[PDB]
RNA sequence: AUUGACGGAAGGGCACCACC
C-alpha cells in the first residue's frame, strides 16, 4: 500500500541530469546539475499544469556539472564540473562567489561538511583534496590514494570519528580520518567501478554501488560487510532515505527501492513505455534525491527530464 | 417499405442548376466566445496534450427544435438544417450510405434526421486507395474509430478557444438549444437563419453552425469554424508522418488527407461554406504513439478561407446546388408520406424509400 | 499581426492551387516585415521552398551584372511595384503575386532525349519558372524605355494574374505547352 | 477538346532518367480516380508528397 | 564522408579487448578512458576512436561482432 | 543599482555590444535614435525586436549599442542581434526564468539569427583566378 | 604463355579544368 507514483516531470534542461540536490530549510526549492553546463534552481509550484519552473539558471562552468550540493542554511550551493574547478554560489544573487581552481583535471564530486567549514572534493586525477570556505586548498591526499579515479567522495553527519567515505574506479571504498587525513579502513569487496557511495543520515551505515550492478553495505564503526544487494543493472546513484529505513538505487532505466529490515525491494519504478519500436534503450536514471520530509524522490534522467516519485500510503 | 427513387453518380456528376443570389437573414442567436493565438500557433517539436471536454449535444431535428418550428411554418416551404444538404452535395465522392428523410407533407420539403443502418457521425477513411481492414474490435474497426473521431472534434473544438473567459453574448437566445436549465456547459456554438434562392419555392430557411469567433488583429467581429482530422498507424491507406513533415511540407498531408478522406472534408466543406464563416480551422491531431489510441496531441491548427478551401478540394457548388435541385425534383412527385434516403452501401448508388404508415 | 512593408496584411491571401500550396510561401509563419534576412536557403536541398515569396521575387530582380548584389533597389522597387498594383486593381498585391505565380507556371515541359519528348513539372520548378519568368518579363519590358523597373513589374504580374496574353510569362508558358504538346 | 487535366499525389521516387540524368521517375497515385498508379517522368525537383499537374492523363512514362 | 579508417577501426579493437569493463555506451566517459589508457596524439584521433568505440559497445550488447575477442564467451553457458 | 548586462552579436566583420540597464524605455545606437539609423530601406529589421516583443517588455530598460566593423547591413543585423540577446540576457540574469523562456521562444520562433550568430566569413582568393572559387578564363589554340 | 601499350571493341565508375 506505501507504493510510488508519478507527480510530474521537470522539463527545462539540455542534457543529462547528473546530480540533484535539496536541502532541509526551504522545501520549496531543488538544485539540478546538469550537461547543458547550467544548474537550474527550481521553484516547486505544485499544480496542474507543471509541478516545477526553472526559477533561476547558474551559467558559470564551461564543461558539464557533475555534482551539486546545497549548505545547511539553504544560502550557498557548491558545484564541481569537468572543466577541473569548483564554484561556490550564492543563491540570492544567482552569481558565484568563490571559485576553486587547483584540480588539473575532471571533478566527479563535490561535498560539504556538515557544519559547512571544510569541503572536500575528488577527481579524475586519482587525488581527494580538501579545502576551506575561503578558497585555498588545505590539504591534498596523495599516500596510498586510489589507482584510478574517485567518482563520489562523502562526509558523514556525525560527531563521533568525523570521516570521509569515498570511492573509486579501482574497484575500492576508503574510510579516511578527517582530524589526521590518514587512510582507516579499506574496503576490498567490489568487482567493478564504483559510481557512487552515500552514507546513512543516522551515522552507522554506508552504502556503494556501481557496474556490477551490486549494491553493499559497510559498517562505519567497525568495518565490517553486513550484506550485499542486486540490482538489475549499472548502478548510477544510490540515496537513503532519512526518515524511513530504505535505500534507493538507480539501476540502468528503473529505480529500486530496496528495504534494510526485511532486505525485500518495496517498490521498483519504472518509467511509462515510450519509443514502442524496440530499436533503442529507454533513459537512463542518473540521480536521486530525497526531500527532507522524505514524502518526495526527485530522479535525474537522461532524456533531460527530472520526474518526481511521491510516495503513497 | 416502397421503392420511389434511384440515380447513379454519373447522374449527379452532369447535373447543374446555377440559380443562388447573395444569401439573405433570418435570425441569428447563440452567445459567441473568443479563442487564444497561443494554442493556435502550437506546432510540430512543441507539442500539447489533448484532453476531454463537455460537449452538450445540440443536434435536433427542425421540426421538434422549438425555434425553427416557430419560424418554418409561417414562411418558406423548403427547409433543410445544417450539415444535411451535404448528403445529396457529396454523392459522388461519398461510396458508404447515408440515411436522411425528407419529408413531402403537401408542399413543405423540411429535411429530418433519420437512421437506418447508418448514423450521422463521422466516417473515416472511407474513400481511399487500399481502404483499412475494418476486421472485427480491432483498433481500427469502423465504430470505434469514428467514435475516437468524434471524441476528438468535440473535445478539440472546446479546447482551442477561449472558454473560461467570459463568453460574449449575441442579442438572440437559442431557445431549446440546451437552454431548458443553464449547464454553464454551453458552448460557443451559434446559429443562423439564412434564406436563399434557388428555385420554385426553394427560399431554404437553412440553420448554420458557428464554432467560435475570433477576435480580428484590429479587433471586430469575425467568425470561424474548428474542425480537426485524426492520423493513426501511418503505414495503412499510403500515409504520411505528420511529426516529422506538418511544419515544412504542410501541403502534402492536406493533399493525402484530400486522396484519402474525399466525402468527410466535402461535408465539412458544405458546412464552412453555407454558414458564411470567416476562416476554418482545421486542427491536426494523432496519437502519442502509433497502434494506441486513447491518447492524441494536437500538432497545429492551420487557417484557409471557405471558399478558396472549397476550390481546393475540387467541389463545384454549381453542380452541387444543382444536384440538390434534381434530388428535390426527384422528391417532388412523392407525397405527404415521408421518405427515408438510403444509399446502397456496397455499389454507390444514390436511394430512397417511402415509409410505410410513417416508418421511423 | 505581421505586414509587408507595414501596410500589406498576408492572412487573406488564397493559395487556390494546391499543388503549389508548400511552395508559395506567404502565410501564417512565413510573415515577414521586410523581403530581406540572411537566407542560408541554398544549403541544403528544398530548403527555398521555405522562403518567403517575396524574397524570391527580390532575389531574382538582382540581375544582369551590373544588378549583382544590388538587393536594397530591387526590395525599394518591389515595394514601389506593390503600391502601384494596389492603386491598379484594388486588392491585395499579395494575392496578385501569388496568383501570377499560379498562373504564370508551366506545367508540362518537353526535355532533350535524343525531338523532345514532353515531360511533367515539378511544383517547385514551375515555381522557380514563373518567378523567373516575371522577372525577366519586367526587366525586358523595362529595358530603353521611359516606363520604370516598378510600372512595368507592376503590369506584368498583373497581366499574370489576370491571365491576359500580353504579359511575357503567359506568352512563353503557353509556347512551352504548345511545343509539349506537340512533341509528346 | 481534349480531357481535362488532372491532380496527382507523388508516392515514391524511383530514381532519375535522362540522357544527362535532368528528368526523375516518380510514381503518382490520382485524386480522384483513387487507383492506378502509374509512373510518370517529371522534370525539376520532386520528393514523395508532391501534387503534380498532369495536363494529359492515361500515358505511361518510358518504363 | 564519414567513414573511419583502419587506423580507427583497429585502435577501437584492441582498446575494446583489453578494456572491456570500463567502457560503456556514453561518448564522454568513453572518450576519458580512451585518454587515460591510450597514448594518442591528438584530440580529433581520440574523438573518433571514442565515437567508434561507443558505437561497437552499442552492438556488444546484440551479439558478439566479428573480430572482437572478450571473456564474453565464457558466460555464454547456452 | 547595478543592474546592467553588455552582450554583443555579430554578422560577418561587424561587432554591436548593447548595454542593456534598468531605466526608463530608451533604446540608442551610437547616440542616434532608433529610428535614425541610415539603412532606412531596411528599418523593420531593426524595429523587429520591439515589434515582436511589444514596448511593455522594453519599458523598463535602457539600452545603449555601439556598434563597429563591417558594411551598413551588416552592422544593422548586429544591432538586432545585440539588442535581442541583451533583452535575453537582462531577462534571464534581472527578473526571472520562464520570461525569458517566453520571449526567447517568440524570437526564435519569428527567426533564428536574432540569438545566434551567423558564422558565414568570406573565403580566401587562390592564385588561379579573381576570386575564391572562379578562375580566369583559358585559352585553346 | 606473361607483363605493358593500343583497338574507328564490350561492360562499370569519376570530374562545373565534363555535361544537365
Ligand atoms: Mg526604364
Ligand atoms: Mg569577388
Ligand atoms: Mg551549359
Amino acid at each position: 500500500t506505501e507504493q510510488m507514483t508519478l507527480r510530474g516531470t521537470l522539463k527545462g534542461h539540455n542534457g543529462w541530469v547528473t546530480q540533484i540536490a535539496t536541502t532541509p530549510q526551504f522545501p520549496d526549492m531543488i538544485l539540478s546539475a546538469s550537461r547543458d553546463k547550467t544548474i537550474i534552481m527550481w521553484k516547486l509550484t505544485r499544480d496542474e499544469t507543471n509541478y516545477g519552473i526553472p526559477q533561476r539558471a547558474l551559467r558559470g562552468h564551461s564543461h558539464f556539472v557533475s555534482d551539486v550540493v546545497i549548505s545547511s542554511d539553504g544560502q550557498f550551493a557548491l558545484s564541481g564540473s569537468w572543466d577541473g574547478t569548483l564554484r561556490l554560489w550564492d543563491l540570492t544573487t544567482g552569481t558565484t562567489t568563490r571559485r576553486f581552481v587547483g584540480h588539473t583535471k575532471d571533478v566527479l564530486s563535490v561535498a560539504f561538511s556538515s557544519d559547512n567549514r571544510q569541503i572536500v572534493s575528488g577527481s579524475r586525477d586519482k587525488t581527494i583534496k580538501l579545502w576551506n570556505t575561503l578558497g585555498v586548498c588545505k590539504y591534498t591526499v596523495q599516500d596510498e590514494s586510489h589507482s584510478e579515479w574517485v567518482s563520489c567522495v562523502r562526509f558523514s553527519p556525525n560527531s563521533s570519528n568525523p570521516i570521509i567515505v569515498s570511492c573509486g574506479w579501482d574497484k575500492l571504498v576508503k574510510v579516511w580520518n578527517l582530524a589526521n587525513c590518514k587512510l582507516k579502513t579499506n574496503h576490498i569487496g567490489h568487482t567493478g567501478y564504483l559510481n557512487t557511495v552515500t552514507v546513512s543520515p543516522d551515522g552507522s551505515l554506508c552504502a556503494s554501488g556501481g557496474k556490477d550492478g551490486q549494491a553493499m553495505l559497510w559498517d562505519l564503526n567497525e568495518g565490517k560487510h553486513l550484506y550485499t544487494l542486486d540490482g538489475g543493472d549499472i548502478i548510477n546513484a544510490l540515496c537513503f532515505s532519512p526518515n524511513r529505513y530504505w535505500l534507493c538505487a538507480a539501476t540502468g532505466p528503473s529505480i529500486k527501492i530496496w528495504d534494510l529490515e526485511g532486505k525485500i525491494i518495496v517498490d521498483e519504478l519504472k518509467q511509462e513505455v515510450i519509443s514502442t519500436s524496440s530499436k533503442a534503450e529507454p533513459p537512463q536514471c542518473t540521480s536521486l534525491a530525497w526531500s527532507a520530509d522524505g514524502q518526495t524522490l526527485f530522479a535525474g534522467y537522461t532524456d533531460n527530464l527530472v520526474r518526481v516519485w511521491q510516495v503513497t500510503i | 417499405w416502397e421503392v420511389k427513387e434511384e440515380m447513379d453518380f454519373p447522374q449527379l456528376m452532369k447535373m447543374r442548376y446555377l440559380e443562388v443570389s447573395e444569401p439573405q437573414d433570418i435570425e441569428c442567436c447563440g452567445a459567441l466566445e473568443y479563442y487564444d493565438k497561443a494554442f493556435d500557433r502550437i506546432t510540430t517539436r512543441s507539442e500539447k496534450p489533448l484532453r476531454s471536454i463537455k460537449r452538450i449535444f445540440h443536434t435536433v431535428t427542425t421540426t421538434d427544435d422549438p425555434v425553427i418550428r416557430k419560424l418554418a411554418k409561417t414562411q418558406g416551404n423548403v427547409f433543410a438544417t445544417d450539415a444535411i444538404l451535404a448528403t445529396l452535395m457529396s454523392c459522388t465522392r461519398s461510396v458508404y450510405s447515408w440515411d436522411i428523410v425528407v419529408q413531402r407533407v403537401g408542399s413543405k420539403l423540411f429535411f429530418d434526421k433519420r437512421d437506418n443502418s447508418d448514423f450521422d457521425l463521422l466516417t473515416v477513411s472511407e474513400t481511399a486507395n487500399e481502404p483499412p481492414q475494418d476486421e472485427g474490435n480491432s483498433f481500427n474497426s469502423p465504430r470505434n474509430l469514428a467514435m475516437e473521431a468524434t471524441y476528438i472534434n468535440h473535445n478539440f473544438s472546446q479546447q482551442c478557444l477561449r472558454m473560461g473567459k467570459e463568453r460574449y453574448n449575441f442579442p438572440n437566445p437559442n431557445p431549446f438549444v440546451e437552454d431548458d436549465m443553464d449547464k454553464n456547459e454551453i458552448a460557443s456554438v451559434a446559429y443562423r437563419y439564412r434564406r436563399w434562392k434557388l428555385g420554385d419555392d426553394i427560399d431554404l430557411i437553412v440553420r448554420c453552425e458557428h464554432d467560435g469567433v475570433m477576435t480580428g488583429a484590429n479587433g471586430e467581429v469575425s467568425f470561424i469554424n474548428i474542425k480537426t482530422l485524426n492520423e493513426w498507424d501511418s503505414r495503412h491507406c499510403n500515409g504520411v508522418d505528420w511529426r516529422q513533415k506538418l511544419d515544412s511540407q504542410r501541403g502534402a498531408v492536406i493533399a493525402t488527407e484530400l486522396k484519402n478522406n474525399s466525402y468527410k472534408l466535402a461535408r465539412w466543406t458544405c458546412c464552412a461554406l453555407l454558414a458564411g464563416s470567416e476562416y476554418l480551422k482545421l486542427g491536426y491531431v494523432s496519437r502519442y504513439h502509433v497502434k494506441d489510441s486513447s491518447r492524441h496531441v494536437i500538432l497545429g491548427t492551420q487557417q484557409f478561407k471557405p471558399n478558396e478551401f472549397a476550390s481546393q478540394i475540387n467541389l463545384s457548388v454549381e453542380n452541387a446546388w444543382g444536384i440538390l435541385r434534381c434530388v428535390i425534383d426527384i422528391c417532388m412527385k412523392l407525397e405527404e408520406g415521408k421518405y427515408l434516403i438510403l444509399k446502397d452501401p456496397n455499389k454507390q448508388v444514390i436511394r430512397v424509400y417511402s415509409l410505410p404508415d410513417g416508418t421511423f | 499581426d505581421i505586414k509587408l512593408f507595414g501596410k500589406w496584411s498576408t492572412d487573406d491571401v488564397q493559395i487556390n492551387d494546391i499543388s503549389l500550396q508548400d511552395y508559395i510561401a506567404v502565410k501564417e509563419k512565413y510573415a515577414k516585415y521586410l523581403p530581406h534576412s540572411a537566407g542560408r536557403y541554398a544549403a541544403k536541398r528544398f530548403r527555398k521552398a521555405q522562403c518567403p515569396i517575396v524574397e524570391r521575387l527580390t532575389n531574382s530582380m538582382m540581375m544582369h551584372g551590373r544588378n549583382n548584389g544590388k538587393k536594397l533597389m530591387t526590395v525599394r522597387i518591389v515595394k514601389h511595384a506593390f503600391e502601384i498594383i494596389h492603386l491598379l486593381t484594388g486588392e491585395n498585391p499579395l494575392q496578385v503575386l501569388v496568383n501570377a505565380i499560379i498562373n504564370s507556371g508551366p506545367r508540362e515541359d518537353s526535355t532533350r532525349i535524343g525531338r523532345r519528348q514532353a515531360v511533367d513539372v515539378s511544383p517547385l520548378r514551375r515555381v522557380n519558372q514563373a518567378i523567373w519568368l516575371l522577372c525577366t518579363g519586367a526587366r525586358e519590358a523595362a529595358f530603353r524605355n521611359i516606363k520604370t523597373i516598378a510600372e512595368c513589374l507592376a503590369d506584368e504580374l498583373i497581366n499574370a494574374a489576370k491571365g491576359s496574353s500580353n504579359s511575357y510569362a503567359i506568352k512563353k508558358k503557353d509556347e512551352l505547352e504548345r511545343v509539349a504538346k506537340s512533341n509528346r | 477538346r481534349v480531357q481535362p487535366i488532372k491532380l496527382a499525389r507523388v508516392t515514391k521516387v524511383l530514381g532519375r532518367t535522362g540522357s544527362q540524368g535532368q528528368c526523375t521517375q516518380v510514381r503518382v497515385e490520382f485524386m480522384d480516380d483513387t487507383s492506378r498508379s502509374i509512373i510518370r517522368n517529371v522534370k525539376g525537383p520532386v520528393r514523395e508528397g508532391d501534387v503534380l499537374t498532369l495536363l494529359e492523363s492515361e500515358r505511361e512514362a518510358r518504363r | 564522408g564519414r567513414v573511419r579508417t583502419k587506423t580507427v577501426k583497429k585502435a577501437a579493437r584492441v582498446i575494446i579487448e583489453k578494456y572491456y569493463t570500463r567502457l560503456g555506451n556514453d561518448f564522454h566517459t568513453n572518450k576519458r578512458v580512451c585518454e587515460e589508457i591510450a597514448i594518442i596524439p591528438s584530440k580529433k584521433l581520440r574523438n573518433k576512436i571514442a565515437g567508434y568505440v561507443t558505437h561497437l559497445m552499442k552492438r556488444i550488447q546484440r551479439g558478439p561482432v566479428r573480430g572482437i575477442s572478450i571473456k564474453l564467451q565464457e558466460e555464454e553457458r547456452e | 543599482p547595478l543592474q546592467s548586462v553588455q552582450v554583443f552579436g555579430r554578422k560577418k566583420t561587424a561587432t554591436a555590444v548593447a548595454h542593456c540597464k534598468r531605466g526608463n524605455g530608451l533604446i540608442k545606437v551610437n547616440g542616434r535614435p532608433l529610428e535614425m539609423i541610415e539603412p532606412r530601406t531596411l528599418q523593420y529589421k531593426l524595429l523587429e525586436p520591439v515589434l515582436l516583443l511589444g514596448k511593455e517588455r522594453f519599458a523598463g530598460v535602457d539600452i545603449r549599442v555601439r556598434v563597429k566593423g563591417g558594411g551598413h547591413v551588416a552592422q544593422i543585423y548586429a544591432i538586432r542581434q545585440s539588442i535581442s540577446k541583451a533583452l535575453v540576457a537582462y531577462y534571464q540574469k534581472y527578473v526571472d526564468e520562464a520570461s525569458k523562456k517566453e520571449i526567447k521562444d517568440i524570437l526564435i520562433q519569428y527567426d533564428r539569427t536574432l540569438l545566434v550568430a551567423d558564422p558565414r566569413r568570406c573565403e580566401s582568393k587562390k592564385f588561379g583566378g579573381p576570386g575564391a572559387r572562379a578562375r580566369y578564363q583559358k585559352s585553346y589554340r
